[PDB]
């Protein structure tokens, strides 16, 4: 299984580097953890929109 | 758990390359943001949609790329729904297009206008940047140079 | 480039005198069938003009154009006229221009462009036999 | 509104299937719409109509085809069509008779013979 | 390749293999003159 | 409006003459699918293109058939 989930990781890389996201591989990890919960990721592209613009406001 | 892998993500929007405190404060805001959305096949289709979009904007292979990617992604369904709706968030040659000196049976057929006179502006683009590059950076430094006296770097300020 | 040009102009008036001509009562049945086969491409090529006259009114029609346009449908009027000049140099009517048309149908094999032509031609004209 | 999804509706008019139940029809949909989108051959009503009534020809009709042109006649008179040539060629290519060799017969250019 | 088929698209009496060969080479005149008409919607050139 | 309305009479007039035309040559299409084919047609498209899918997915309901 710990097998597995590392070719996954890799696997899952390259799909999100074709769609080009904004997303690099740590943020990806949390995010592929994340939407594999169950939390609709129709909402959660956009929490992170709003994350990454917060953090922006402060710079 | 999940909110254990949120304060890893906490930890790299903060700047790596102090830095504990701050972190309490990003942790705030990013908790304060987090809960607004979440408080209030149909799936590959969404990636066969904007290929589509890809297919009429120009750049032909990376449609027939992405086609047949999506044959092999189905051959962690949660995760390309996600990646669908983060496809335009991202960052802002070849030596063939019209050699039928190869091959084995190569089709007669004529001049189209769409293949090699679009091959010249393959090029064009590349030529007509790294001259708009020698603008972009005798600009950046002569407005740090010159302005008016009493501008320059924060040192001055200390 | 305007001579080059002239021959399928050349080779329309002769069809269209032809599909007069023998079209009557003089020249029989099969005759009449003939031409009456010959007159479909005729109204083919009269189609053809008019889609280019609408090109020449949106000013995107130039002799250049115009002179690769034509070399298709050239070669069809080409074996018409050739037709109607064979017919009308051995005076052939009946079944006499019944053998003529099954020499010249085996005749043309080259390229299957005017293999049908002469073939629907034969098909129209042995119907009254 | 983007023309990909209202392909999908067609899909859903057609198939007894719904737009979600498919995805590999919709696939080659996107394969054949998408980069010969936008016209690529010479427009001409004219043919359009010669051929429509060609087609009412082969099904044995004189007066049908007198009234098609007065029909052509409201079309314009209306003039909300963009492609008028577009949707009857349409219409005309999937047109099924009630009850050879055609390609020496008129048809449009490629615009292959002209800068695009 | 113009000048060989202008004698011999006016010869009836000749191969009717080499009249194929022929009617493959009406095409590649046909395919030429498709190529300057391209090349004369562009004129409106260095 | 009354003269929004009036515009809402004249795209019926047209939608009967398409609908008078898809009748008298008997095609496959009906008044459903033809609505959406009307929308696609608006926007630009090669007739030559729709119609080669239109006869894949009558062919795909002899494959739900």
């Amino acid at each position: 299984n710990l097998n597995a989930v590392r070719e996954t990781m890799d696997v899952l890389l390259e799909i999100s580097r074709i769609l080009n996201t904004g997303l690099d591989m740590e943020t990806l990890s949390i995010c592929v953890r994340l939407c594999e919960q169950g939390i609709n990721p129709e909402a959660l592209s956009s929490v992170i929109k709003e994350l990454r613009k917060a953090t922006e406001a402060l710079k | 758990s999940i909110t254990q892998l949120f304060d890893d993500l906490c930890e790299a929007l903060l700047p790596a390359a102090n830095r504990k405190r701050a972190k309490r404060s990003l942790k705030k805001v990013a908790y304060n943001a987090l809960f607004t959305n979440l408080f209030q096949l149909p799936a590959r289709n969404k990636i066969l949609m904007l290929s589509f979009d890809l297919r009429v904007g120009g750049l032909g292979p990376k449609a027939d790329r992405l086609e047949e990617l999506v044959e092999e992604l189905e051959a962690v369904g949660s995760v390309l729904d996600l990646l669908v709706q983060l496809a335009g968030s991202g960052p802002p040659r070849d030596y063939f297009l019209n050699n039928k000196h190869v091959g084995r049976n190569v089709p007669y057929s004529g001049y189209d206008c769409d293949d090699l006179s679009v091959f010249e502006m393959d090029v064009q683009s590349l030529i007509s940047r790294e001259e708009c590059l020698c603008h972009s950076m005798i600009q950046e430094t002569l407005q740090v140079m010159e302005a008016a006296p009493g501008t320059g770097l924060p040192t001055v300020g200390l | 480039l305007v001579h080059r040009i002239l021959p399928v102009a050349a080779s329309y008036s002769a069809v269209t005198r032809f599909i007069e001509e023998k079209s009557s009562f003089e020249y029989g049945q099969v005759n009449h069938a003939l031409a009456a086969a010959m007159r479909t491409l005729v109204k083919e090529h009269l189609i053809l003009v008019s889609q280019l006259e609408q090109l020449h009114r949106q000013g995107l029609l130039s002799l250049q154009k115009l002179w690769f346009y034509i070399q298709p449908a050239m070669r069809t009027m080409d074996i018409l006229a050739s037709l109607a000049t064979s017919v009308d140099k051995g005076e052939c009517l009946g079944g006499s221009t019944l053998s003529l048309l099954h020499d010249r149908s085996f005749s043309y094999t080259g390229d299957s462009q005017a293999q049908e032509l002469c073939l629907y031609l034969t098909k129209a004209a042995s119907a009254p036999y | 509104k983007s023309p990909n999804v209202l392909l999908q509706n067609l899909c859903c008019r057609i198939l007894g299937r719904s737009e979600a139940d498919v995805a590999q029809q919709f696939q080659y949909a996107v394969r054949v719409i998408g980069s010969n989108f936008a016209p690529t051959v010479e427009r001409d009503e004219f043919l359009v109509a010669e051929k429509i009534k060609k087609e009412l020809i082969r099904q044995r009709r004189e007066a049908d085809a007198a009234l098609f042109s007065e029909l052509h006649r409201k079309l314009h008179s209306q003039g909300v069509l963009k492609n008028k040539w577009s949707i009857l060629y349409l219409l005309l290519s999937l047109s099924e008779d009630p009850r050879s060799y055609a390609t020496l017969f008129a048809q449009a250019l490629p615009r292959d013979a002209h800068s695009t | 390749i113009r000048r060989y088929t202008d004698q011999r698209s006016l010869d009836r009496s000749f191969g009717l293999v080499g009249q194929s060969f022929c009617a493959a080479l009406h095409q590649e005149l046909r395919e030429y003159y498709r190529l300057l008409s391209v090349l004369h919607s562009q004129l409106q050139l260095t």
